[PDB]
């Protein structure tokens, strides 16, 4: 199975260089909170 | 360990009274090992830490 | 989650990394230092990483599943250690997912 991954080896880069920007992205976005609500 | 038992002393084991024969591969198993196996625990603890 | 969850995930990438290390150094003693390319050197790679690699894989594999139990709990406490208990698996359905592609 990983033997696959290395072959399109720039398809998981390039998705590799998305999954972080996109990350990135989505994670200075995330709402703030003290707790789970609880209640 | 599993691993160098079965490749190393796997051949020799046919001979009968001999248990010193097998601890080589056991030690191994501990040796090269360490430098990760340190490491692991060492992160696993490490990063837990803080 | 997400702090318990690192130290965990990063030790299941490095396994991998100070391995092909030693399966580098079998080919220095072995052969000739100098001199090596892609063929040899991708090959000792992708050999390095799947003897040792699955049983991380499992490994990880392994610490995700035992831990989803805690999503059992119950009414007020089981909505705290809800999320915990999502992004710790998220994370080492991450770092696996990552370790392997």
């Amino acid at each position: 199975i990983i033997r696959r991954s290395v072959a399109n080896r720039f398809l998981v880069l390039m998705g590799a260089l998305f999954l972080s920007i996109w990350g990135t992205w989505t994670i200075i976005n995330t709402p703030v909170d003290a707790l789970p609500d609880l209640s | 360990l599993r691993h160098a038992i079965e490749a190393v002393p796997s051949l020799n084991n046919p001979q009968t009274f001999s248990e010193q024969k097998l601890d080589e591969a056991l030690y191994h198993g501990a040796v090269l090992r360490v430098r990760p196996k340190a490491m692991t625990v060492a992160v696993i603890i490490a990063g837990l830490l803080p | 989650g997400i702090a318990i969850a690192v130290g965990a995930m990063v030790d299941a990438a490095i396994v991998m990394i100070e391995n092909a290390h030693k399966r580098l150094e079998e080919w220095q003693h072995q052969h000739p230092d100098a001199t090596l390319d892609n063929k040899t050197r991708w090959q000792v790679i992708t050999d390095a990483s799947v003897e040792v690699g699955p049983a991380l894989f499992i490994s990880l594999l392994i610490i995700t599943l035992s831990f989803i139990p805690i999503f059992t709990l119950e009414g007020q406490e089981g909505r705290l250690f809800g999320p915990l208990a999502f992004t710790k698996t998220y994370a080492m359905a991450g770092a696996a997912l990552l370790a392997i592609v």
